[PDB]
RNA sequence: UAUAUGUCAGCGUGU
DNA sequence: ACCACGCGGGCGGTAGCGTGCTTTTTTCGATCTTCC
DNA sequence: GGAAGATCGAAAAAAGCACACGCTGACCCGCGTGGT
């Protein structure tokens, strides 16, 4: 194939097999796609601000004959770009203007039309907007809303597994779930009672929930049961038989008729009688009158002579009663056929067990069970009936709500009101009759098909929602008692509720988080997350064993390896590569259709409920170049489970061997070979590795590197293609292509990258360009690399020189020797950026003014403060140094007290940038007005540019108009281009077209000044803050933190530890060459943490790192560009069938050389997280180079020169630095501050502060004798003050004695004890 | 850190730890049932002394 | 008191705020309400009103959340009244009275250090400077460097050098109290004496680790130092490290060799049919040293060394024994750091994890405790050199899959082939029918580990006089795992045999099992089904502790005040003990 | 040793 | 006529605080059944 | 033959949920109402 520009200068070797038929989507586009639904106009609504509009206007007036309509609304466009709403630390975010009408209708008229329509636009406040990366800018700081995993609306059928009950029997229960509105649930009681409970409350019998639906006794029978009809005729008692209801019960009589004995009393029936029976197809059978009192009647039958009732509906029959029915003239009744197994008589008796016997009645049980305060009233139970589940703005079951609602009940449709209905209520509790009796099946909570995700966009949507009632509960109020004459629509609303419920959304939220920027990793993980925690979730504490697990369905669409290790797991997880939601927020995956035997490139994306249908076929099934499987038998998944199928009955194929894992567990090399608790680890430790100063490449990947890169926002890419006009350190100025370029444009795009700024994490975020002047470049290239990326590819690590062997006990249990060459050559150095904050507020008293005189304060403190009173950038200040000199006014009673801000205990570092945000009204100091200059040299730089490029056109095209006609080109160029313009030529078209080309340039000139002064006022103008406070000063100090003995370093497959010795260079083990080994690694992780991936990683890093010898050792000697040529197709062709095909001959004889130029450090190697290279292929690569195909070299003892008496296992493996820093998690403390209340050590190591004894600590040192320890720790070092002050002098003193004294702690809990009306106090008896 | 106030309340108060941690020592002692110690309290009935 | 309920002062003129003061706050606006409507003889609504208002603000005060809806403040959130900072795990009975933050402490990640002894450990220079500032002055000021205390702190805040010599001095003999997060048992808190030593990291000594439960993958520890006398007698006589050697739980010893010990003891401890310098005589141990170390023979040669062996007779003299042992030359350089009172029988084998276990038991029985943790160090040095020296290293080549494997499988699947043909003609039902194929894959991966463990144990084979001869193998997956050192039986089968049958999350066993090693790769399906026994076991280990700690809480409390304060009762009651059977065991 | 002024939530890390 | 104390602070709705934890204690309503 | 003691079951309430460490966010404010 073909490659871009970027990827030619190093092309990774792929060792990938199976050819892939689907591209990697856009990794973001989950964030993305969802705040696409939200803020895009939709004309039939259903989703976004327009759902939320048509959902809650109209809005009435209490029937006030006037109402107020929603027509339209507008984004309108951001006041500050995303870099300046960071640098400034305002929300990024646009206005939200809507058109409202207020329409009056006639007085006096109930028909009356509109007597006043007034129409407006209003600003209703502004809403967040996210960013190209999928993150939002809130207060200048990226957040992230994660996905949530929530149970969708609709009715699940669930049963507790015969536990509460204690006797095995299991009590089946209905749930319906509604987006908003009250649940409601269906349970069925030990004596198979039916029950219904609304919002978790008391129990109440199902029957009432039907007679409030104004159903009659008969009714329900009808509907819940099958009749059985006995017609007495010519005294032989006769009934309509259906045989099937003869089945599994005894004989109590003899089954005769046509004059044949089908069956005798005293056996029960079998199924040849009942096929007989339906042979015959006789309808009447001869029935004793004792059969009778055992069954229950259906309908009232009331004597017509008399004008009683005989018998009412649903209760057991008698003799006296079938008698007196007999003598009473009717003829035919009907009962209910009620069987021991197949239909139950539960409906009967909850009727039986209902004590209501009316509709009214059911609604006064229903009113004083929901309000048991207020006494029952007819209205108001209508009106809470109503409103329960058959009010549009009190209940609404979301579309996917009645999705899943029909689906379960085998509806065609799958659309319908959102309010609940009879019929809803009356299918529910039939289909949970049906499941109790036998037929259909519970459902499966943890069931991905019964889970949906929730992105930004449906969160957004619902506190859009939320807020706009609370407005409208108030436009209401105001509208139908103020005076409709002269309401303007803008004042009736207020955007109060609105902008504080979206801040209170945006910025304070359990899904609303820190977005991680420890590397580029982070992000993307970060990003695409799906937790069950949040509002409507699962708790953490009691989340349970059967949420954590890890269901069949996840296959595709949520990793099984990649979720935090702790209390929070399994409630947390990442999602697929290629995992994607549905219409309705469901999980879908992607698929390829196997038809007639051969497996088709069309791709369909089947959902967790659909899949179960068909049968897949496994990824990593062989095929044979016709689309037909190898084997007779391919393992595949058809039901939740896997099986050997006939290559005949596959319906799917997976699209990739990726499609399992997500994007953090796909960067593993060699995953396959690890355990899945290694890989969980690993993974969850690659996304904690800080950014090096230096990227470095890993020798073996995945392929995976560049998307993840690219997708990411931290790398700078083209936007248009075109040639590099200017390369700098900071900044890239492109000229872009004639074909790209837009009518009446310059021509440039201007790219400004971050040069060392603070990120989430205290790191430094970097952007290094990686083109050169001239260079040409193609949209999606990357121009710079930014933290932790290599010409495009995520770098997080550094590929060292490790063997695996003991080494003296340094490496004991997880502890790794490092060679003094690693801290020589500053490759595990990182840079991390701290910011210190002053601000300047309004006290009562008086205003704080920042300022360099400070009292009590030498000269030489105050030296490296300027004029203004802010640290000089570049100072070096050390722990304690004042930064920023502020004075607070003292009491009423010098009058001023020093509140300068002044650098923490044991911090150092060098101030890199200073940033001072003032209020306005408020005079700036010469450090603000420097830095407004800066800004606006650097603005005017980009418009001159801008302005000179169009100038130098407009220029060239005046002179060749004017060379036409006066032709004095070799004088012209004698004179300055400004007099070109006012030089005139004869009075023809050419004067004209210079006049038009004299005025277009002045109104380009005074367009450039227009746009220079307005960012002059963008920049110039004054910041807002929180009330109270006047100034800010922000300090930041980088600090170079070097690798040392304590740090913990990991690698990518699970191996975790802590530097134990930086060990000199000489006492390295070295081998033949006297190339010493960069670090040590203990072998005794392999075996019992069983990860192999290290070892395979281990030894085709060593065939890569042999490669780039052989390269380099060519490139050393200046041979010509054939042998390269030669050696790197070698190179790359090595392998068996490898989808890849590079081809060195298109490649020019300058890109040959860069290419050799960028692998002599080392042949990059994608290995597939499925489909890598083999144990054969690694023998192969290293045959091509010169080195053992064992993988285990000889090697030397630095120190004694004795060579070792096995092989080692030497190679080269990609280590990174974890965010766990022992010069950071220090402390010591012998005296500092103590609390107030308790008096007792502070705690942390922010402040001085010392460790916890604990109550654990207290329970060991009790296990020994250990009684003046404890006395001592629990007494004089904690609160015992004059004890404190004892100790302290005695130990100066040189006297190792202590009085014990009284802990200040008891005396603190006895004075609250006596706070309360109980007394305690100490017996001196 | 010693040194106590008091507060001389308009009308006597009922302690809730006394009140209504089962068993209610004042429904105990009184031997009538807490719903009417709460309701009697909170004022919103009358009881004879 | 109000300082009890203090207005912390903040930036500018702000304020912290507190509950109580807001609650008290409360109480006094109604009691002066309800004052001023009697005064003003309001009606009785009114004042029917207040009064019950009052009662809600001082009930509220008393205790938030015992009755409604707890009082709210500026932060949409409920007050902490009195009640509620005394009680639960944030109250002053649990939070400052039982366990509370102390001075003089420290904290930092732990490192390995081989050098040290069993009661030492390395404490950072900056760590001790900061802890012993007391011990500092004061020795400054008696020596006279010093006048003042404020001299003093300027000398230290310069780190002068008579300041190192101070803090050498002042910690010569004064030990530290080294604990762990978790305290699950009592050796989780002990006493070592401190070595100045450069770096950030605490060294501690490997063989203590088992008795932390800590491992150098990031663990942090903490650091106390006792003050008083008595105090440092107490943990140099009763939390010393050294007289923390069995566990009181059980009796069993807790300081044993886990990892590289144990190899490197094992690799030493060896014997090669045919090696360097095989079936000559030597003097004694020292000449064996000489000739390893000279090159001349090999650290597995079978040869012939005079052993000079002691035993204690039954006055408890030592009396020597010499005479020539068939030995090889590891065991016999093993022997110098034995001591005297030891047998020669001890080393005369290939020492695993358990004859080192033995061994050390021997050593404590007979001799005593000084001469066991001298034999403990030593054994340690010895190991960690040894298996320095030997090289031992783990590669792809260690982990040798059978060539049976293959043929063993396809038995297999042809049985559950004719299996499940058989289940289709409907001669077998379901369930019988995955019983029988559960038998099958089950024998079948049986049939496979002992292939492979065949395999690997006598892989090697040795020239002997040009004679094919079978030894135990050197290979380093093998020799790690029958050393005891790291591994086990089935470890070892994962990686160089089939993985075998799985589970599902509910606990049932799926048909097809996971037939691919670790060496070799596992499809997408084969990690997904062991995906769900690796999370069902990380989700059990990241429960257990909430309740593992609770029960503990509860047992502590239950067993806190049981001391014994006798020495006899004379009581002749008991219970009778008898060994426990159940229909087949004992 | 007494110093300059620390309390609550949410999130995360290691056992 | 504008403004600074003040005070309590809950959203949402004819109120009530519930939707995926487990164990222990108390209370009341319905049912039984014992017996004089 | 019915009142009172015993029993069963549902419901409501209360208390519990390991240890250690790190970081960030908030520590006003908005109606309202009489004082001026
Ligand atoms: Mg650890």
């Amino acid at each position: 194939m073909v490659y871009s520009y970027t990827e030619k200068k190093r092309i990774r070797k792929d060792f990938g097999k199976r050819p892939q038929v689907l591209d990697v989507p856009y990794l973001l586009s989950i964030q993305l796609d969802s705040f696409q639904k939200f803020i895009e106009q939709d004309p039939e609504g259903q989703y976004g601000l327009e759902a939320a509009f048509r959902s809650v206007f109209p809005i009435q007036s209490y029937s006030g004959n006037s109402e107020l309509q929603y027509v339209s609304y507008r984004l309108g466009e951001p006041v500050f770009d995303v870099q300046e709403c960071q640098i400034r630390g305002v929300t990024y975010s646009a206005p939200l203007r809507v058109k409202l009408r207020l329409v009056i209708y006639e007085r006096e008229a109930p028909e009356g039309t509109v007597k006043d329509i007034k129409e407006q636009e209003v600003y209703m406040g502004e809403i967040p907007l996210m960013t190209d990366n999928g993150t939002f800018v809130i207060n200048g700081t990226e957040r992230v809303i994660v996905s949530q995993l929530h149970r969708s609306p609709g009715v699940f059928f669930d049963s507790d597994k015969g536990k509460t009950h204690s006797s095995g029997k299991v009590l089946y229960n209905a749930r319906i779930i509604p987006y908003r509105g009250s649940w409601l649930d269906f349970e069925f009681d030990p004596k198979d009672n039916l029950f219904v409970r609304i919002d978790r409350r008391r129990k109440l019998p199902a029957t009432i929930i039907l007679r409030a639906l104004n159903y009659t006794t008969e009714q329900i029978l009808d509907l819940f049961f099958e009749k059985v009809i006995f017609e007495i005729r010519d005294n032989k008692l006769q009934m309509e038989l259906v045989p099937e209801r003869l089945r599994g019960e005894t004989a109590s009589f003899d089954i005769e008729a046509n004059g044949k004995v089908y069956v005798e009393k005293g056996r029960r029936i079998t199924a040849r009688h009942i096929r007989q029976l339906e042979k015959d197809d006789v309808k009447l059978i001869e029935v004793p009158v004792e059969y009778i009192a055992g069954k229950v009647v259906a309908k009232d039958y009331i004597d017509e002579s008399t004008g009683e009732l005989i018998c009412a509906a649903n209760m057991e029959l008698s003799l006296d009663l079938l008698a007196k029915l007999s003598q009473s003239g009717h003829k035919r009744i009907e009962t209910l056929f009620t069987n021991d197994l197949d239909h139950g008589p539960y409906i009967s008796e909850t009727l039986r067990v209902d004590p209501t016997n009316d509709r009214l009645s059911a609604l006064v049980e229903i009113y004083r069970m929901m309000r048991p305060g207020e006494p029952p009233t007819r209205e108001a139970a209508e009106s809470l009936f109503e409103n329960l589940f058959f009010s549009e703005d009190r209940y609404d079951l979301s579309a996917v709500g009645r999705m899943k609602f029909n689906r379960s009940l085998l509806r065609e449709e799958i659309e319908g009101s959102g309010i609940l209905s009879k019929d809803d209520i009356i299918d529910v509790m039939k289909k949970l009759i049906d499941i109790r009796n036998g037929k259909g099946e519970v459902d499966d909570i943890d069931h991905l098909g019964n889970r949906r995700i929730r992105s930004v966009g449906e969160m957004a949507e619902n506190q859009f929602r939320v807020g706009l009632v609370r407005v409208e509960r108030a436009v209401k109020e105001r509208l139908s008692l103020g005076d409709l004459d002269t309401l303007m629509p803008q004042d009736m609303i207020n955007a109060k509720p609105i902008s504080a419920a979206v801040k209170e959304f945006f910025g304070s939220s359990q899904l609303s988080q820190f977005m991680d920027q420890n590397n580029p990793l982070s992000e993307i993980t970060h990003k695409r997350r799906i937790s069950a925690l949040g509002p409507g979730g699962l708790t953490r504490e009691r989340a349970g064993f059967e949420v954590r697990d890890v269901h069949p369905t996840h296959y595709g669409r949520v990793c099984p390896i990649e979720t935090p290790e702790g209390p929070n797991i399994g409630l947390i997880n990442s999602l697929s590569v290629y995992a994607q939601t549905n219409e309705y927020g469901f999980l879908e995956t992607p698929y390829r259709k196997v038809t007639d035997g051969v497996v088709t490139d069309e791709i369909h994306y089947l959902s967790a409920i659909e899949e179960g249908n068909y049968v897949i076929a496994q990824a990593n099934s062989n095929l044979d170049e016709e689309g037909h499987f190898v084997e007779d038998l391919v393992t595949c998944r058809s039901k939740g489970e896997s099986s050997l199928f006939s290559r005949d009955q596959v319906d799917y194929m997976d699209v990739s061997t990726q499609q399992v894992v997500s994007v953090g567990a796909s960067l593993i090399p060699f995953l396959e070979h690890d355990d899945a608790n290694r890989a969980l680890m690993g993974a969850n430790m690659q996304r904690q590795a800080v950014p090096t100063l230096r990227a470095d490449k890993p020798l073996v990947g995945t392929g995976m590197e560049r998307a993840v890169a690219v997708d990411s926002g931290v790398t700078a890419v083209a936007k248009r293609g075109g040639v590099v006009q200017y390369v700098d350190a900071s900044r890239i100025v492109i000229k872009v292509n004639e074909d790209e370029m837009y009518p009446g444009e310059a021509g440039i795009d201007i790219y400004n990258l971050t040069k060392y700024t603070r990120s989430n994490q205290n790191t430094c975020i970097n952007q290094m360009p990686c083109v050169s002047l001239g260079e040409p470049v193609e949209r999606g290239d990357v121009l710079a690399d930014g933290p932790s990326t290599d010409l495009g590819e995520l770098a997080l690590g550094q590929n060292m020189r490790v063997a695996f062997m003991p080494w003296n006990g340094y490496n004991f249990e997880d502890s790794i020797l490092v060679s003094e060459r690693v801290v020589q050559e500053d490759r595990f150095t990182t840079i991390h950026i701290q910011e210190l904050a002053c601000v300047s507020r309004d006290t009562k008293l008086g205003p704080e003014e920042i300022t360099a005189d400070i009292p009590n304060v030498g000269e030489a403190a105050l030296s490296k403060l300027d004029e203004s009173g802010i640290v000089y950038i570049g100072a070096e200040v050390t722990g304690g140094d004042i930064l920023v000199g502020k004075v607070t006014p003292k009491g009423e009673t010098s009058d001023v007290k020093d509140s300068s801000l002044r650098v923490p205990n044991g911090v150092s570092g060098t101030v890199i940038d200073v940033q001072v945000f003032t209020r306005d009204g408020v005079e700036k100091d010469k450090r603000a007005l420097e830095i407004e200059e800066m800004q606006l040299k650097q603005a005017k730089k980009d418009l001159s540019e801008e302005l000179q490029i169009l100038e130098a056109g407009l220029f060239s095209r005046i002179r060749a108009v004017l060379v036409a006609g006066g032709v004095e080109a070799e004088k012209l160029d004698k004179l300055p281009r400004d007099r070109w313009l006012e030089l005139g030529l004869t009075d023809e078209e050419k004067q004209n077209q210079l006049e038009q080309l004299a005025e277009q340039y002045d109104e380009l000139k005074h367009e450039f000044e227009k746009k220079l002064e307005a960012k002059r006022r963008k920049i110039t103008q004054g910041d807002d803050l929180a009330p109270g406070v006047l100034k800010i000063v922000k300090v930041y100090l980088a600090v170079k933190r070097r690798i040392q003995p304590g740090d913990k370093m990991a690698g990518r497959h699970g191996n975790k530890g802590v530097i134990s010795k930086i060990n000199p260079i000489e006492d390295m083990p070295y081998d033949e060459n006297g190339t010493p080994v960069d670090i040590v690694l203990n072998p005794l992780g392999v075996p019992s943490r069983m990860n192999i991936g290290q070892i395979l990683e281990t030894h085709l890093g060593m065939a890569a790192k042999g490669i780039g010898d052989k390269i380099n050792a060519m490139l050393k000697q200046q041979q010509e560009v054939a042998k390269l040529r030669e050696f790197i197709q070698r190179a790359y062709d090595l392998g068996a069938d490898v989808r890849q095909k590079v081809d060195l001959s298109t490649f020019s004889d300058e890109e040959v050389m860069r290419l050799a130029e960028n692998l002599r450090k080392g042949m990059p190697i994608a290995t597939p997280v499925f489909d890598g290279a083999k144990e054969a292929e690694i023998k192969e690569l290293l045959k091509l180079g010169d080195l053992p195909t064992s993988g285990q070299i000889r090697l030397y003892d630095g120190r004694t020169g004795e060579q070792f008496e096995r092989p080692v296992t030497v190679g080269y493996m990609y280590m990174l630095k974890l965010n766990h820093l022992v010069d950071d998690k220090m402390h010591a403390r012998s005296t500092g501050s103590y609390s107030l209340v308790t008096q007792q050590p502070l705690g942390g190591k922010a402040q001085f502060g010392g460790q916890r004894f604990g109550e654990m600590e207290v329970w060991a040192l009790e296990a020994y004798g250990a009684a003046y320890t404890l006395q001592e720790m629990l007494t004089v070092k904690s609160d015992d003050v004059n004890g404190r002050t004892k100790m302290y002098k005695n130990i100066v003193d040189g006297n190792h004695q202590m009085e014990p004294g009284m802990p200040e702690s008891f005396n603190v809990l006895l004075k609250e004890i006596r706070s309360l009306g109980i007394n305690i106090e100490l017996e001196d008896e | 850190r010693e040194r106590m106030g008091h507060i001389e309340l308009a009308s006597p108060t009922a302690h809730i730890w006394f009140l209504k941690s089962l068993p209610s020592r004042i429904g105990l002692l009184l031997d009538m049932p807490l719903r009417d110690i709460e309701r009697v309290l909170y004022f919103e009935s009358y009881v004879v002394i | 008191p109000p300082d009890l309920r203090p207005l912390v002062p903040l930036d500018g003129g702000r304020f912290a705020t507190s509950d109580l003061n807001d609650l008290y706050r409360r109480v006094i606006n109604r009691n002066n309400r309800l004052k001023r409507l009697l005064d003003l003889a309001a009606p009785d609504i009114i004042v029917r009103n207040e009064k019950r208002m009052l009662q809600e603000a001082v009930d509220a005060l008393l205790d938030n959340g015992r009755r409604g809806r707890a009082i709210t403040g500026s932060n949409k959130r409920p007050l902490k009244s009195l009640a509620d900072m005394i009680k639960g795990k944030q109250g002053r009975f649990r939070q400052n009275l039982l366990g509370k933050r102390v001075d003089y402490s420290g904290r930092s990640v732990i490192t390995v250090g081989p050098y040290l002894r069993l009661h030492q450990c390395g404490l950072p220079k900056k760590m001790a400077l900061e802890l012993f500032k007391p011990f500092i002055y004061g020795k400054l000021e008696l020596r006279g460097l010093a006048t003042t205390i404020k001299a003093a702190k300027k000398m230290v805040e310069r780190e002068e050098a008579v300041v190192w010599d101070i803090l050498d001095e002042v910690i010569r003999e004064h030990p530290v109290l080294l604990n762990r997060a978790p305290t699950l048992h009592r050796l989780g808190i002990q006493a070592f004496e401190p070595v100045l030593i450069e770096g950030k990291a605490i060294q501690l000594h490997p063989l203590v680790c088992a008795a932390y439960n800590a491992d150098f993958d990031g663990d942090q520890m903490a650091v106390h130092v006792p003050l008083t006398l008595e105090a440092q007698l107490e943990a140099r006589a009763l939390m010393m490290s050294t007289n923390n050697i069995l566990s009181p739980a059980n009796g069993e010893p807790i300081i044993v060799p886990s990892q590289d010990v144990v190899l490197g003891l094992y690799y030493m401890t060896r014997d090669c049919v045919n090696a360097k310098g095989e079936g000559m005589v030597l003097t004694g141990p020292k000449e064996a040293e000489r000739l390893y170390r000279s090159g001349l023979a090999s650290l597995h040669a079978r040869v012939k060394v005079r052993i000079t062996e002691y035993e204690k007779d039954a006055n408890g003299e030592l009396v020597a024994k010499t005479s020539l042992k068939d030995t090889t030359v590891g065991r016999a350089i093993l022997w110098m750091i034995v001591p005297k009172g030891l047998p020669y029988s001890i080393v005369n084998q290939a020492l695993g994890k358990k004859a080192i276990s033995k061994m050390l038991n021997t050593c404590y029985r007979i001799l005593g405790l000084k001469p066991t943790v001298i034999f403990a160090d030593q054994i340690m040095y010895t190991g960690f050199a040894y298996a320095a020296r030997s090289g031992a290293s783990v590669g792809i080549d260690d982990m040798v899959i059978p060539e049976k494997k293959h043929e063993i499988i396809s038995e297999a699947e042809a049985e559950v082939a004719e299996i499940q043909e058989q289940f289709q003609s409907g001669l077998v039902t379901a369930g019988e029918r995955y019983n029988k194929v559960i038998d099958i894959w089950a024998a079948a991966n049986d049939r496979v580990s002992k292939a492979m463990m065949d395999n690997l144990q006598t892989e090697t084979v040795i020239n002997r006089d040009g004679q094919e001869e079978k030894q135990v193998s050197f290979n380093s997956i093998y020799m790690m795992a029958d050393s005891g050192a790291r591994g086990s039986a089935a470890q070892i089968r994962q990686l160089a045999g089939m993985r075998g049958l799985m589970a599902k999350p509910d606990g049932s066993i799926i048909e097809t099992p996971i037939t691919a090693n670790f060496r070799e790769g596992l499809n997408v399906l084969q990690y997904f089904i062991s995906t769900h026994g690796a999370r069902k076991g990380l989700a059990d280990t990241a429960l257990k502790t909430a309740n593992s700690g609770y029960l503990t809480r509860r047992l502590v409390d239950v067993a806190q005040d049981l001391v014994v304060t006798e020495d006899d009762c004379g009581t002749h009651e008991g219970i009778m003990m008898t060994p426990v059977i159940e229909g087949g065991d004992v």
